[PDB]
């Protein structure tokens, strides 16, 4: 047998469904989404942490003048300063007033902290969904790692599950994402070789560990001061810790739909959007013929409470005279109702009790059993709560909560003028009729 | 301080210090009571579904306005053909319809 159903995509919401035959007893499907993940592909672009400015010891000559080396490091500077008299403890080090020279050479590092305290900066794309469901069809319960694209099945006692695509290709990672300290931040970073200074990227490496280091941090040199032995220099101000300061909350905290952001490795949890398509391949060793299952008769339902609250507000009393003991897929056709229970124990005679929940302030739904539909009705009250701490387990329909009153008034207001209308036009067409046949 | 925030049905969190974060779902449970006077029955639907009882209401009252409108309209031009060809005779003789339906 095949069955191609859709489930909303809402972690930790159980979800019934039956299925029906010609000449075979229904059958309860229950799908329990535990754990709905987005996983996307990220590439490393580079890796950020506060740089440390190295200078070399300045290189003295004494009456006598240098040359500049070469430039081999990363923001790398040499000068060499004329005219300095340096001292040192013991006392004067050169003996010339003038003709002196200084070789001031500075250049940028990694901070010997970048193996822990670093921000790695990523591109990411090609999301893909996984789903941690319990699953629960002709009472074989399993659970299984699912994944949400159309390819690849589940099999289990002969039974396939294809779930997905997903719905929506929406995505909370953008193209370029930054993760630091466990914490993930949509960023829109600079490319490798294209920082700049006192901005996030300054200082740039491929990996944590590699050798290569892109330094853009306007690192000047000054002259040093009249006798003393340093090498002044002046830097833009750290990118990193910049950034740390002006970072905004992360995604953790910014996101939509209520997902949740996890790091290592970099996904999304428990997003509240689109559906899962699930594509159901069921063995007919599971199905029961329309005789071996118990066949309901003489049942009726009494809505002996209900409040059309989010979580299951309302029970349902149905009075039976089963044929004998067994089980039904106790299921709600119509989308008035959603029902706790996706089967319900059964005996010879007696009554039985369903946890419903129902957005209806008047509620009126067909209630399918074993084999029976019965026609329950009732009415449902306001709940006490103004607030809950769970999303709303029912739907809401367009004439959900619409009373009865309502619906006078509006037909007196929408039906009776039609009425007034009919009159008029009655008593029209009458009068010229009249007239007409009264000239002659 | 004092902080209000609104909390519909779709979900609203708030993280507070170092608390974990907490989630609240709204309900629809008041103000009024549908089962009641139209000024109720008013109110109940106009604070829960805003801007779709005020389009609906005056929907309404326009309708109702103009079917009353149209009728009366149709029921003066009615007695007017009923009872001019009665009406301008030089006698004005006008036994019949009056006596058929009371039109005057
Ligand atoms: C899903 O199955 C696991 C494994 O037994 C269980 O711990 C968990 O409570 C189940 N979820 C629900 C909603 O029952």
């Amino acid at each position: 047998y095949e069955h191609a159903t859709t489930m909303p995509s809402q972690a930790g919401i159980s979800y019934n469904t039956i299925v029906n035959r010609a000449g075979y007893a229904p059958l309860p499907i229950s799908i329990t989404p535990t754990k709905i993940k987005l996983i996307p592909t990220v590439n490393l672009e580079y890796v950020t942490c506060h740089y440390k400015t190295g200078m070399d010891s300045p290189a003295i000559k004494c009456c006598g003048s240098q040359e500049c080396t070469p430039t081999y490091r990363p923001d790398e500077q040499c000068k060499v300063f004329t005219g300095v008299y340096p001292f040192m403890w013991g006392g004067a080090y050169c003996f010339c007033d003038t003709e002196n020279t200084q070789v001031s050479k500075a250049y940028v590092m990694k901070s010997d902290d970048c193996l822990a305290d670093h921000a790695e900066a990523y591109k990411a794309h090609t999301a893909s969904v996984q789903a941690f469901l319990n699953i629960t069809v002709g009472e074989h319960s399993i659970v299984t790692t699912v994944y949400v694209n159309g390819e690849t099945p589940v099999n289990f006692n002969g039974v396939k599950i294809t779930a997905g695509p997903l719905s929506t290709a929406w995505t909370p990672f953008d193209r370029k994402i930054v993760q630091y300290a466990g914490e993930i931040y949509n960023y829109d970073f600079p490319e490798y070789g294209a920082g700049q200074p006192g901005a996030f990227g300054d200082i740039q490496s491929r990996t944590v560990s590699s050798s290569d280091l892109y330094a853009n941090t306007n690192l000047v040199l000054q002259r040093p001061k009249a006798g003393a032995i340093h090498v002044p220099y002046t830097q833009a101000p750290s990118g990193f810790e910049q950034w740390k300061k002006d970072k905004a909350p992360s995604l953790k905290f910014t996101a939509p739909f209520g997902c949740e952001i996890y790091t290592n490795p970099i996904r999304a949890e428990n997003c509240a959007v689109g559906s899962i398509p699930l594509a159901f391949d069921i063995p007919d060793a599971l199905f029961t013929r329309v005789s071996e299952t118990p066949t309901l008769s003489a049942a009726e339902c009494t809505l002996n409470e209900c409040v059309y609250s989010s979580d299951f507000g309302g029970i349902a009393t149905v009075k039976y005279s089963a044929s004998k003991s067994g089980k039904c897929a106790v299921h709600v056709p119509s989308g008035t109702a959603t029902l706790k229970e996706a089967a319900v124990e059964l005996t010879e005679q007696g009554s039985a009790t369903i946890h419903f929940s129902t957005a209806n302030i008047h509620p009126e739904f067909r209630l399918q059993i074993c084999t029976s539909y019965v026609t329950c009705k009732g009415d449902c009250h306001p709940p006490k709560d103004h607030i809950v701490t769970h999303p709303q387990y029912h739907a809401q329909t367009f004439t959900a909560a619409v009373s009865k009153t309502a619906w006078t008034w509006l037909t007196s207001l929408l039906g009776g003028s039609a009425v007034i209308i009919i009159i008029g036009l009655v008593l029209a067409t009458i009068v010229a009729m009249y007239v007409l046949t009264n000239q002659k | 301080a004092v902080r209000n925030f609104t909390v519909t049905e779709k979900g609203w969190e708030f993280v507070w210090g170092n608390h974990p974060p907490k989630r609240f779902w709204a309900q629809e449970t008041a103000p009024g009571n549908p089962h009641g006077l139209p000024h109720e029955v008013i109110t109940h639907y106009y604070h829960r579904y805003p801007m779709s009882t005020i389009l609906g209401l005056s929907i309404c009252a326009a309708i109702a306005t103009v079917s009353v409108a149209a009728s009366t309209w149709l029921f003066c031009r009615s007695r007017v053909a009923c009872l001019t060809p009665y009406r301008l005779t030089p006698n004005a003789r006008i036994p019949f319809c009056l006596a058929v339906l009371c039109c005057a």
